[PDB]
């Protein structure tokens, strides 16, 4: 305000763009800024934003969203966002921001129910909002309803990776039908348009694994790697790898890639903690292979799981605590026939104490 | 020789003098000791 005669409006209005579009910013960084430089410019502006008016309908956005950037405290997130509600709720997003936030916590009924108010009256966003609500119909079995969604996102603007992606995850289940559209159509298409991607590239590897190509697998995970933050994207990443590395005798390079994929996201999945199980085999480090091992029943059993222990069982006699498990294991080859060939031999082989 | 380890490392051993001990079952002394205690204060 020079001589503009009360204009403290379109000032608060200014400054207000210099406190979101800094956490908007922030999300998507470069290879010369970190997260904490932009994080910084964002808390410093917004604190004089609210000299003139405070707790606005903007106002709230920053200090909601600024605990997705940390990881933490998600109640707190959840409580700025519905303010908004109560102040002036004059648009959609206004109301989106609870969603994500039930996402976190593993909510996708929730989350479900606040992204339908987003594509009624579908406001204006480049970011294709029916996206995220394409995204929280990947659960709960609605197959039907994920596609719809990711097929809008396609014919309003091809531009957006983040729908087509999807629909190869949604289709990589299917190894013996629809696999030039799982290797062309959802990967050399989603590649050309967007290399900078980990997904895309993570999935061109385990696509070409099968092929016999491992010149590419690990020339685009170390692309895939690099360029992620979060965890769940990094151990996939690394585990390509390593299940590259072991195919070619190279257990060393990939065992560190094993550890690193269970010590980076453990609860993600259960191949690391296999490919652990397979990998402590080596050097005669067998002890800890069964103690990685045993993560893999807690989440479900494995025809070929029963077999790992089986054959690295460290049971010998008079030893319980270890022949119990080959016995369970032994059980579970027993019944189904996958060429068993030495399947009895370990049977027999506990049964020379007993009966 | 080597004869010597190459047979004391692949053969197996489920009974030995021990083994021939214990029950093969599950007989514990709480059973055992409970009467062999109750003895001893009578005298």
């Amino acid at each position: 305000n020079l001589d503009y005669r009360d204009h403290e409006k379109d000032q608060m209005t200014c400054l207000d763009t210099l406190a979101a579009y800094y956490v908007q910013q922030a999300r998507k960084e470069k290879n010369k800024d970190n997260k904490k430089d932009l994080i910084t410019q964002a808390t410093l502006l917004y604190t004089m934003a609210d000299k003139i008016i405070m707790y606005d309908q903007n106002h709230l956005l920053g200090r909601a969203c600024f605990c997705l950037l940390e990881g933490d405290k998600m109640d707190q997130a959840d409580a700025q966002f519905h303010f908004v509600l109560n102040q002036s709720p004059n648009n959609i997003p206004a109301l989106l921001g609870k969603a994500c936030i039930s996402f976190n916590k593993k909510d996708y009924r929730g989350a479900l129910a606040y992204y339908k108010k987003a594509l009624r009256t579908n406001p204006g966003c480049p970011a294709e909002v029916r996206l995220g609500m394409g995204h929280c119909f990947v659960k709960l079995n609605k197959l039907e309803k994920a596609r719809l969604a990711f097929s809008r996102a396609l014919e309003l603007n091809s531009k957006c990776v983040g729908a087509l992606v999807g629909l190869a995850v949604l289709e990589l289940n299917n190894k013996e039908a629809d696999s030039i559209k799982n290797g062309v159509q959802l990967l050399s298409r989603a590649y050309t348009i967007d290399p900078s991607n980990p997904m895309v590239l993570n999935h061109l590897a385990n696509h070409f694994f099968f092929k016999k190509d491992y010149s590419k697998v690990q020339h685009l995970a170390l692309h895939a790697f690099h360029n992620t933050e979060v965890e769940a994207m990094q151990a996939e990443s690394c585990y390509q790898l390593a299940r590259s590395f072991h195919v070619q005798e190279d257990y060393d390079q990939a065992f560190q890639y094993y550890y690193q994929a269970t010590q980076f996201a453990s609860s993600s999945f259960v191949l690391p903690f296999f490919g652990l199980g397979q990998m402590y085999i080596y050097r005669g480090d067998k002890e800890n292979a069964s103690q990685c091992f045993e993560k893999v029943l807690k989440a479900y059993p494995n025809n070929y799981e029963t077999m790992k222990i089986l054959g690295s069982l460290y049971a010998a006699s008079e030893d319980q605590e270890k022949r119990d498990i080959a016995k369970g294991h032994l059980k579970k080859v027993t019944e189904q026939y996958p060429d068993d060939v030495e399947a009895w031999i370990e049977l027999a082989q506990i049964l020379e104490q007993t009966d | 020789v080597d004869v010597t380890r190459d047979i004391v490392s692949r053969e197996r051993v489920w009974r030995t003098r021990t083994t021939i001990l214990q029950s093969t079952g599950k007989n514990f002394s709480k059973n055992i000791f409970a009467i062999l205690q109750s003895v001893k204060a009578r005298e």
